[PDB]
């Protein structure tokens, strides 16, 4: 994110700074070569010459896009062809009958120079799998009102040892609302209960100030 | 065990296309840069093309540039070579070889070391209707010691013909040379055996020619004529 | 020969624990009270459809069923999935197998994973390149049919392959019976019990009483009149 | 566009002695790493070739320790500590620096013996070449050493070219001798015109080139 030798580095759905602290289920690296600034043409939900026929994107792409120049390498060979995003249209039979593939004229023409494109498609809440950035595991403190980051799950509470008989495959448990009422801990495989830290509004009981300034607090 | 099987050979007239395919089985196909290497008939090897571990081609030979087109597929473990606008000079065997150093295992990436080789196909190109062989005699010179006599096969296409002598028994003293190629593409070769001149004027000697595609087995009784 | 699938086909859709709670979820289930296809193995293993995943129930006291071949081409063309179980090895493979009809011994490739007196029932699903297999083994003593009763269906394994499958074929050992059913997108109400195991479920899409049970969100309804849907 | 050469072009080796071969280039293959990129390859008679040495001198896997590689700059050498009966065939050196790669013409290694002289025979066209317009003459040379030998086709002192071809066989396993055979083809317009036709052989074992001639019309 700080080796800015690339051309375009735009993350959609994720801010680049906060990438170091998230355990993703999986990532998909999709790579290709396209000429010109067709980086604008390939946009989530947008249209374009390449987008409408080659490689589309969804409406909620929680991923990132990278692209840079390849003039030092590519200078006939490069070719390009209403479809669902993330598609392989390997059916390229000639269709009266015309050319299926139009060719990029590799040559030092910025105006029409080729480019390398990579797309990093994350899924971070699609599986129990864990893929995180650099971080240090710490010793968990029990029965103290603490804030916790269990491989992405960030919360605050008091972590009482639990016996909730989770089945051998469940990552974590919950209840009526979106209330993580337990968790299975990595590195120890134990069932930890979560309890809210105490709160409750105070109240002030007082006789009139024209009688006394003493006060009690409930 | 590592296997490299290629397919696509067969006679093809000049000015057409072919699509050779090499399939690999027994290793992680993505960590090895493949190569396609020709082998002329009765000549030295010659590099043709290659492909790195990221489906990025590494250039073609100087005299072939313009027509050949390599492509690779890691999902199906395959390497294809499309070939267009042939000429009569592109008849040869074709091996698909593998690199040695796995990528990022130690400066740059590796490309050398063509270690494992499949048994290549036999691509050929020509324009000639299948014709049968013509058998010719080579009588003894009738000039000491042991004199040689033989039979010569001319104007046959394609290979291979098989020549034996005395129906198969005579084996000590036979010689058969590889099929030389001619002007019009119709091949030619010969076989010769050396026998005592004393056994030249009364014995029996027959050479037997077998051509499989033309479905023939011709007999030739060779003796001096004067 | 068809069979009445009493209540089979309810598995765990989500990997998050619940407890003593009625959760209504829409998923790809096997509708209550369907006609499951029978197959007898006297003197039988044709190609079946794989439209929407498959509920495969195998009753066994001889252990001759061995696995499954999934694909569309089935002759060294595409990565046809294969499950094979022999006396020590449970191999899941996706090679392009070169043997046309029923590969086994009686009495190209991209992935590999190695691990009437019983009822082993499996469900096969394929979503977004994840092939999910949910299994369960149950002890029975009955020789005739698929029994009457309820049980959960534990989610066992997932495989990252991602290919279009339209047909599948079971396989045996050369020298039994089983049942198959297909899946439809229903909306169940599951009763997660105290330990968190599905003890009952109602299919809202079957008959009016189940529809009202699903709207009220309970398994008993008082007398009266309840507004449920809209004809249009 | 780099051209190699090898030396010697063809050498006879005898089992039980060291063998040396030199490969020379046009541009020194010293890369920035300090590694020479030359490779040494072997081909057995009638099989697919096999790898001998990669990266200049690093011995390949699975080959015995009887081979050695050395050299640098533009000159490299391969030397077998001990040669045996299973070390015959063709050797090549291949670059790996500047694409496209290249293979040397190839060194032909065979088994040596005592020098022997060829036996020479001539063969005129039969009567089947008198009713078919095509006339063929065959000169035969058998049981000679070494590989080098050459032929003139002579017709009334008027040397010809182009139309005469030749072919040779493999080395005989037992007595290690070679056989050559040349053919001359022509029409039915000049064959019945010139009188004396001769095959001339030049070889080391003969004091003078030997001329075997026949005359037309016996
Ligand atoms: C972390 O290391 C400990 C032993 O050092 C081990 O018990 C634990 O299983 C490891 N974590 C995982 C996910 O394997
Ligand atoms: C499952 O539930 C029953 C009662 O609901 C209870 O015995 C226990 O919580 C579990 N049974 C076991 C562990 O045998």
């Amino acid at each position: 994110y700080n080796s800015a030798s690339f051309s375009t580095f735009k993350c959609y759905g994720v801010s680049p700074t906060k990438l170091n602290d998230l355990c993703f289920t999986n990532v998909y690296a999709d790579s290709f070569v396209i000429r010109g600034d067709e980086v604008r043409q390939i946009a989530p939900g947008q249209t374009g010459k390449i987008a409408d026929y080659n490689y589309k994107l969804p409406d909620d792409f929680t991923g990132c896009v990278i692209a840079w120049n390849s003039n030092n390498l590519d200078s006939y060979n490069y070719l390009y062809r209403n479809l669902k995003p993330f598609e392989r249209d390997i059916s390229t039979e000639i269709y009266n009958c015309y050319f299926p593939l139009q060719s990029y004229g590799f040559q030092p023409t910025v105006g029409y120079q080729p480019y390398r494109v990579v797309v990093l498609s994350f899924e971070l809440l699609h599986a129990p799998a864990t893929v995180c950035g650099p971080k240090k595991s710490t010793n968990l403190v029990k029965n103290k009102c603490v804030n916790f980051n269990f491989n992405g799950l960030t919360g605050t509470g008091v972590l009482t040892e639990s016996n909730k008989k989770f089945l051998p495959f469940q990552q974590f448990g919950r209840d009526i609302a979106d209330t993580t009422d337990a968790v299975r801990d990595p590195q120890t495989l134990e069932i930890l209960d979560i309890t809210p830290c105490s709160f409750g509004g105070v109240s002030v009981i007082t006789p009139g100030t024209n009688t006394s300034n003493q006060v009690a607090v409930l | 065990q590592v296997q490299l099987l290629e397919s696509g050979g067969g006679l093809v007239q000049p000015g057409r296309s072919l699509r050779l395919s090499c399939a690999a089985s027994g290793f992680t196909f993505d960590d090895y840069a493949m190569h396609w290497v020709r082998q002329a008939p009765g000549k030295g090897l010659e590099w043709v093309s290659g492909v790195s571990w990221n489906s990025g081609t590494i250039g073609y030979a100087d005299s072939v540039k313009g027509r050949f087109t390599i492509s690779r597929d890691n999902a199906k473990n395959s390497l294809y070579l499309h070939m267009r606008s042939l000429r009569a000079e592109d008849t040869a065997l074709y091996y698909c070889a593998k690199a040695v150093e796995m990528v990022r295992g130690l400066g740059a990436d590796p490309e050398y070391g063509m270690d494992v080789w499949g048994q290549g196909t036999t691509v050929t190109v020509s324009s000639a209707s299948t014709k049968g062989p013509s058998v010719f005699p080579l009588a003894p010179s009738s000039k000491g010691g042991t004199a040689a006599l033989g039979c010569l096969v001319k104007d046959y296409f394609p290979e291979p013909v098989t020549v034996s002598w005395n129906s198969g028994a005579l084996t000590s003293g036979v010689h058969t040379f590889p099929a030389v190629l001619q002007s019009s593409g119709l091949y030619s070769l010969s076989s010769v055996v050396t026998v005592p001149s004393s056994s030249l004027g009364t014995q029996t000697y027959i050479c037997n020619v077998n051509h499989k595609p033309s479905n023939t087995k011709v007999d030739k009784k060779v003796e001096p004529k004067s | 020969a068809y069979t009445n699938s009493f209540t089979r086909g309810v598995y765990y859709p989500d990997k998050v624990f619940r407890s003593s709670v009625l959760h209504s979820t829409q998923d790809l289930f096997l509708p209550f009270f369907s006609n499951v296809t029978w197959f007898h193995a006297i003197h039988d293993n044709p190609v079946l459809p794989f439209n929407d995943g498959v509920y495969f129930a195998s009753t066994e006291k001889s252990n001759i069923i061995r696995g499954w071949i999934f694909g569309t081409t089935l002759d060294s063309k595409t990565q046809s999935l294969l499950i094979v179980n022999n006396a020590t090895n449970v191999v899941i493979k996706v090679c392009e197998f070169q043997f046309c009809n029923d590969p086994f011994l009686g009495v190209n490739c991209t992935f590999e994973y190695v691990s009437f007196k019983n009822l082993r029932e499996f469900v096969f699903k394929n979503i977004d390149g994840y092939f999910k297999i949910y299994s369960k083994h149950t002890p029975i003593n009955l020789v005739r049919d698929l029994p009457q009763g309820f049980s959960a269906l534990e989610p066992l394994v997932d495989l990252p392959i991602g290919i279009n499958i339209t047909r599948f074929q079971t396989l045996l050992a050369l020298h039994a019976a089983y049942y198959v059913g297909y899946l439809q997108p229903r909306t169940f109400l599951l009763k997660y019990n105290e330990n968190g195991t599905i003890t009952d479920a109602v299919d809202c899409a079957l008959d009016p009483l189940s529809e009202t049970k699903c709207t009220l969100k309970s398994f008993t309804v008082e007398k009266g009149i309840y507004q449920t849907s809209n004809f249009r | 566009d780099i051209v190699m050469t090898q030396s010697p072009l063809s050498l006879p080796v005898t089992p039980g002695e060291p063998a040396s071969i030199s490969c020379r280039s046009s541009q020194s293959l010293l890369h920035s790493n300090g590694y020479n990129y030359l490779d040494w390859y072997l081909q057995k008679p009638g099989q697919s070739p096999q790898l001998l040495i990669y990266l200049g001198s690093n011995r390949a896997s699975g080959v015995p320790d009887r081979f050695s590689g050395s050299g640098s700059g533009t000159d490299f050498t391969l030397k077998i500590s001990r040669v045996e009966a299973e070390d015959v065939g063709v050797y090549y050196c291949m670059q790996a620096l500047q694409t496209p790669f290249t293979f040397g013409p190839g060194t032909k290694v065979d088994i040596k013996r005592t020098v022997a002289a060829p036996s020479v025979f001539i063969f005129p066209p039969s009567d089947e070449q008198l009713k078919s317009g095509t006339a063929s003459v065959v000169c035969l040379l058998n049981n000679f050493y070494p590989r080098e030998a050459k032929v003139q086709w002579k017709v009334d002192n008027a040397l010809q070219s182009g139309n005469s071809q030749e072919s040779v066989t493999e080395q005989d396993s037992k007595d290690s001798t070679y056989s050559l055979s040349s053919t001359l083809t022509l029409s039915k317009a000049d064959y019945e015109k010139h009188k004396v036709y001769a095959c001339e052989v030049t070889h080391q074992g003969l004091s003078s080139p030997v001329t075997k001639s026949f005359n037309r019309g016996e």
